[PDB]
RNA sequence: GUAGG
């Protein structure tokens, strides 16, 4: 958590670089987004033991909150066929990036 | 009538109550927790004959305690009103064969109701699946059968306590209101002569200031308080004054580093105290803490309250003013005393469903936390109930708890009596609770409230010795989690029928006697007096009519594994203990026999286990078959039970059903079908009953050892079969997939002869250590062949093919015959574990005979190792000629003292040959003649209950008039010895010795599986040294107190070989095995390994640890 | 025949400790040993057991037997 | 974790 104050902190003084009052509104409009990157970008980077490069982590990410959705809408576990559909890539890279995203056990 | 074969009793007084459900622990609080039909039918029967009962079920409750989700704007709320369970889609057997958890959908109706919009809108929604408990009282997890023990802890209230210290020269009083979920509170009172409160033991602190911070105000405290010295001196060495004033002080002093703040104080004791999440005591916490405080019926649901807290604060210092009866605070008057926490009145139970609830709730808690956070980041009108929940946390903390938790347990399959005693047994190790370090010598005690409510005998002998323990036989649940025990009404001195289920508290009030204690012709005491028992676990006697309730049974106090051993009351409490531990280790047989002597309860110990297989209607058979029975009702019903054969169990061992009842026999509801494991006609059978004698015999029973005849090898009565089951993966990896095929490499092809085509061996081929049970390959190595290995295939002719042999073999010291085979593949229906393609499991099935080294044991803790196995001749025989089949030493029984099992053996005697006495008009033939125990033919059972059984006059008595068994004379003399013939030499032995019939059974502690032996195997990562275990060729180890032993006797040279050759040397060791192979001598060993990298470990530190010389730097 | 087949005893007093008698005959056995792993360089410095020899055995029996038999003798440095 | 020592 605390380290993630931190990114925060540097995302926070990244937009305030990049801020002008030539925007017609408040500041948490406009810094909340570079302070969403920064801890995106944290949380993508230095989370997993084995890293993972970021395109990779968007698609873990991805395939982890859709395949929850099918749990909550079917309510049991879709065909590989039915996840390789609803996420358009092939039954192999399914597998594959099934297995990319685990975490090693101490 | 036709429940359980004729077994003749020798008791002497009629039970009233017969045993209740054994099992209905587990299966009424899951039923409750359910909210099924059962529950409420059971609600509904107590309801109409008046017994206290729940009508909340525990899912509803815990889903109707979440209140409906409100924002910081409290527009929208969401109602979970009402939930239902539809049939699960798996079947039990199913789900065991294809690894699937046992479960059941759950959905609930949510109504999402908005203000703003002044809409309703409903919707179902899928919760998760929810594990299910089957009949049997067995949760199928992933196909293993785990079971979840209820557990002891101390249930919420008000507790006291009283002290002497040393120091002080006077006594320190204190008390405690523990909650159920909320931070505790305590309160001391003369510490130093004051009082003070621990709010979290967060800092020093008086009453006094706490009670300013409330709203009652100095003068009306002073007016309370006035007819207590230590208040007042309290209040007036207390120098703050005012509410505001004593509210911050005690705010800086529990928050320093903030300036005070009046509504920040005021929110955070209310949250903290007030809040009804935060300190939410339970139903039982305040229906112990209105009786104990003597509040007469206070709100029944809600937090604490300032009355009982200045309830406490007078209790407390009434019982520091030594008065010892006083008015209730808003109550009765009431005795103020210390109260002990090892008191069952204190120790509540948690049975399986309120666990589960807890963590359902502590799921649905954090389902809330999630749910309020979207909603503060959404949208309205983009707001659905099936959208805003999220099912992972429920699911997730169920499966959490169903995995990796102290109180859910393997279950234990070795026979149907481990099965209860794994069911019934109540743990107080476990999450928030009484760890194994935590424990002390008073709470593992016996305690003079365990009585009834859990049997003192059975716990584990180990270094957890006391903190488990077995309900007793009669004991029931509270719904308020207390045990009750029954008690016959007793009225006027006379006997009356009925029957009243007390507590652990009401027992205290009333003064109960003894079932034991003899009962006239008429319904009045025969004596005047009679032994009694009353408060305090004091056993002072009172003679005449002055007793109202009486045990109803003589055996409350035992256990059902305890009440198994005949003559109880003359074995040792020890030895009884080791008794009762054992019977749980026996293992089934290939043929079982229901025991000659025993206590008439193991009829219903084994119907209401689960192994039996009994008809659940009344109608007949039409055909008998061992793999099916099929019976059809009058109805019209037809129903054919499959009876398992050979199936592994949980500990690897058989449990084949055999078939009892005949083609046209009739059938009553409940009546046993079939035999499982260990069972004969219904009735428990963990071993078979040998003949013995004792008498030392050539020093080959030495020291508790023991010697039998060679016929048990040879009729295969001590025989047990065995299965393992192994299997394999046909992973894919990185390089390519792995192939389970007939095609081996570098291997000959005689091995490849029981193979089939596919690469799985076939059913019924025998195997032996070394074999090959299913051919598979890896995909690819990186190969880098050595010069040798080139010329080698060069000069041959032969390719290095990259696949290489990683095939599954029969494990070392392993051997059977292949009885069945089970494959799974990726691209078929089945579904695997992702990566995996196929797996295949084989079942190895042997008959293990009993041998040399076998342990076994009977039923009144005598053990041990068999010693040697002669033959049949040279046992000792009896004057007919019959051997003998067991010899024990008699030098145990004294010095055990557990004289038990020599009556046992003179009764067994008794039970093979029968008696016959008819008008024979002594007192115990009379007493046998209204028993009815008077005539018998050979080999009938007979029964003794635990405590009502035979004299010593009646075996004297049948002893004497034992039926002749040949040529009209009985073998055994009046003294119970008989003359044995020696076997050997042939000369008679010069006086008679002690003979008869002894149930004894093969504990599991064989000695296949204990052997081990390591010329050199794998090593170990980190350091090298081997690592152990049998299951890996491991090396036993020699432990800092071995070494020293060895530093005794002054041998300094074994030593450094074992310390530096034989492990932790990674380079000697390989000259030292090619030193042996080669005939050489060993050579001179180097520095270890360990030391390096312990010194790379100190390096890591910054220490600069420097191995010098004299002579400067040092060579390595 | 035996592991106690030379008392030990007489192997004591010859010695004068319960440690100079193993280390003693420990060397005299390695000496014996690495003699029959010679495999044919006939080192001179080495010596062959003085007593007769079966066709299997260990040698730290011979080189007990001959401390025994006294034939042999230790000198410390 | 639980058995046996």
């Amino acid at each position: 958590f605390l380290d993630l104050i931190q990114e925060g902190n540097l995302g926070l003084i990244r937009a305030v670089e990049k801020f002008d009052y030539t925007k017609g509104y408040k500041f948490s409009t406009y810094a909340t987004w570079w302070i969403r990157q920064a801890i995106t970008r944290a949380m993508a980077d230095q989370a997993r033991t084995i890293r993972i490069p970021v395109h990779m982590v968007e698609v873990i990410n991805k395939l982890a909150r859709v395949q929850r959705q099918m749990l909550q809408d079917l309510g049991r576990e879709p065909t590989p066929e039915e996840l390789a559909k609803e996420l358009d890539m092939t039954p192999e890279k399914v597998i594959e990036v099934q297995k990319y995203g685990r975490e090693p056990i101490s | 009538a036709s429940t359980a074969p004729l077994r003749i009793s020798f008791a002497k007084i009629k039970e009233p109550l017969e045993v209740p459900n054994l099992l209905a622990l587990q299966t009424e609080s899951f039923d409750w927790l359910l909210g099924n039909d059962a529950w409420k039918a059971r609600v509904e029967s107590a309801l109409e004959s008046g017994q206290d009962v729940p009508t909340k079920s525990g899912l509803e409750e815990i889903f109707e305690e979440i209140s409906p989700i409100e924002d910081f704007s409290g527009s929208m709320s969401l109602t979970f009103r009402d939930h239902r369970f539809e049939p699960p889609k798996n079947s039990i057997d199913e789900c065991k064969d294809r690894d699937f958890t046992y479960a059941a959908p759950l959905f609930v109706t949510a109504e999402f109701t908005n203000n703003e919009t002044g809409e309703i809108k409903s919707q179902t929604v899928f919760m998760g699946d929810f594990p299910l408990m089957t009949n049997k009282g067995t949760f199928v997890i992933n196909g293993t059968e785990r079971v979840v023990v209820s557990q002891l802890v101390r249930s919420p209230g008000v507790y006291f306590d009283s002290s002497i210290d040393k120091t002080s020269d006077k006594d320190i009083f204190s008390a405690k209101i523990i909650p159920s979920r909320g931070a505790w509170l305590e309160m001391e009172i003369d510490k130093r002569d004051m009082v003070g409160v621990r709010i979290d033991r967060k800092r020093k602190q008086s009453v006094t200031v706490l009670l300013k911070a409330l709203g009652w105000t100095t003068e009306q405290i002073l007016e309370e308080f006035g007819e207590y010295e230590s208040m007042r001196a309290t209040l007036e060495k207390d120098h703050t004054q005012g509410q505001d004033d004593a509210l911050l002080d005690i705010y800086r002093k529990l928050r320093p580093g903030e300036p005070p703040t009046r509504e920040a104080a005021q929110t955070l004791l209310e949250n903290l105290y007030f809040n009804p999440k935060r300190y939410d005591l339970a139903k039982v916490g305040r229906y112990k803490v209105n009786k104990k405080l003597g509040a007469d019926e206070p709100l029944d649901a809600g937090v604490l309250t300032t009355d009982d807290v200045i309830a406490t604060i007078k209790y407390l210092v009434k019982l520091h003013a030594g008065e010892t009866e006083t008015v209730g605070e808003s109550g009765r008057e009431i005795v103020v005393e210390t109260d002990d926490i090892d008191h069952f009145g204190n120790r509540r139970i948690r049975n399986v469903g309120e666990l589960i609830q807890n963590q359902v709730r502590t799921g649905l808690a954090r389902m809330e936390r999630v749910v309020r956070e979207r909603m503060t980041t959404q949208d309205v009108e983009a707001i659905t109930p099936q959208t805003l929940i999220n099912i992972r946390p429920v699911v997730a903390s169920i499966k959490e708890f169903f995995g990796t938790s102290q109180l859910s347990q393997f279950m234990d399959q070795n026979n149907p009596l481990s099965g209860l005693t794994h069911k019934r047994r109540l743990n107080a190790l476990g999450p928030g609770g009484l760890s194994r370090e935590r424990a002390g010598f008073e709470v593992r005690d016996v305690h003079p409230s365990h009585y009834g409510r859990m049997c003192p005998i059975e716990t584990p002998e180990g270094p957890n010795i006391g903190l488990i323990g077995s309900l007793a036989s009669y004991g029931r649940i509270n719904p308020f989690g207390f045990i009750e025990t029954p008690y016959r009404k007793v009225v006027e001195g006379q006997v009356t029928d009925d029957v009243d289920y007390l507590t652990a508290d009401e027992e205290d009030r009333f003064v109960i006697a003894q079932a034991n204690a003899a009962l006239g012709d008429d319904m009045r005491f025969a004596e005047a007096r009679v032994l009694v028992r009353r408060r305090g676990g004091e056993v002072d006697y009172v003679p005449g009519d002055d007793v109202d309730y009486m045990d109803v049974s003589p055996r409350q106090m035992v256990s059902v594994a305890t009440a198994m051993i005949p003559f109880l009351e003359h074995d040792d409490a020890n030895r009884a203990l080791m008794g009762a531990n054992m019977m749980r280790q026996a293992v089934p047989l290939i043929k079982s026999e229901s025991p000659l002597v025993g206590t008439g309860m193991e009829y219903r110990s084994a119907a209401d286990a689960g192994d039996v297989v009994k008809a659940e209607k009344a109608g007949v058979v039409q055909e008998v078959s061992a793999d099916y029975i099929t019976t059809t009702n009058d109805d019209g019903t037809y129903i054919t039970y499959r009876l398992a054969k050979f199936s592994r169990s949980n500990q690897g061992t058989s449990v084949n059903q055999k078939v009892i009842v005949a083609e046209g026999d009739r059938i009553i509801e409940g009546q046993v079908l079939a035999d499982g494991p260990a069972t004969e006609n219904g009735e428990m059978a963990l071993g078979k009953n040998l003949l013995v004698a004792f008498m030392p015999w050539e020093g080959h029973n030495y020291e508790d050892a023991i010697i039998l005849s060679q016929r048990l090898v040879q009729d295969d009565v001590l025989s047990s079969i065995h299965i393992e089951e192994h299997e394999v993966d046909a992973r894919d990896t990185k390089l390519g997939p792995e192939e389970i095929t007939r095609d081996i490499p570098n291997v000959s092809e005689e091995v490849l002869a029981d193979l089939d085509e596919r690469g799985i061996i076939r059913i019924g081929a025998e195997v032996v250590a070394g074999d090959i049970l299913v051919g598979k390959v890896t995909p690819k190595g990186e190969t880098e062949l050595t010069p040798e290995e080139r010329l080698l295939r060069a000069i041959f002719g032969e390719k290095a093919r990259e696949v290489r042999d990683t095939s599954l073999k029969v494990p070392h010291g392993e051997i059977g015959k292949v009885i069945g085979v089970r494959v799974f593949d990726r691209e078929e229906g089945d579904e695997l574990p992702p990566g995996v393609n196929q797996l295949v499991r084989v079942y190895v099935a042997q008959k293990r005979k009993i041998t040399d080294g076998d342990k076994l044991a009977g039923r009144h803790g005598n053990k041990g190792v068999i010693s040697k196995i002669n033959p049949i001749e040279d046992m000792p025989f009896l004057e007919d000629g019959t051997p003998v089949d067991i010899i024990l030493n008699p030098l145990a029984v004294p010095s055990r003292m557990n004289p038990g099992q020599v009556l046992e053996i003179h009764l067994g005697w008794l039970a093979s040959r029968g008696w016959d006495v008819s008008g024979l008009a002594e007192e115990w033939a009379q007493r046998l003649q209204v028993i009815g125990a008077d005539k018998v033919e050979p080999g009938t059972n007979v029964a003794t209950p635990v405590f009502d059984g035979a004299r010593e006059d009646e075996l004297a008595g049948l002893l004497q008039h034992t039926i002749p068994n040949r040529d009209g004379e009985r073998m055994v003399l009046p003294s119970g010895k008989a003359r044995l013939f020696d076997g050997r030499s042939g000369e008679p032995f010069p006086e008679p010795i002690s003979v008869g019939y002894m149930y004894i059974l093969k504990l599991h502690h064989l000695v296949d599986d204990k052997l081990h032996a390591r010329s050199t195997g794998p090593y170990s990562m980190i350091t090298q040294q081997p690592l152990g275990g049998k299951a890996q060729f491991g090396g036993q180890r020699f432990g800092e107190m071995e070494v020293w032993a060895l530093e005794a006797y002054g041998a300094a040279y074994a030593l450094q070989e074992l310390l530096t050759i034989k492990s932790d040397d990674v380079t000697g060791r390989v000259k030292v095995y090619e030193a042996i192979v080669k005939g050489e001598n060993i050579p001179e060993p180097g520095i270890p390994e360990s030391f390096k990298v312990l010194i790379k470990e100190m390096q890591s530190l910054c220490l600069n640890v420097e191995v010098l010389s004299s002579d400067g730097m040092s060579i390595e | 025949e035996g592991i106690i087949n030379p008392p030990i005893d007489e192997l004591l007093e010859a010695t004068d400790s319960k440690y100079s008698l193993v280390i003693y005959a420990a060397k005299r056995a390695r000496q014996i040993n690495a003699y029959y792993s010679q495999l044919g360089e006939g080192l001179l410095e080495y010596v062959g057991p003085l007593v007769d020899t079966h066709v299997h055995e260990k040698p730290l029996s011979i080189a007990l037997r001959e401390i025994n038999a006294g034939l042999l003798t230790s000198e410390a440095i």
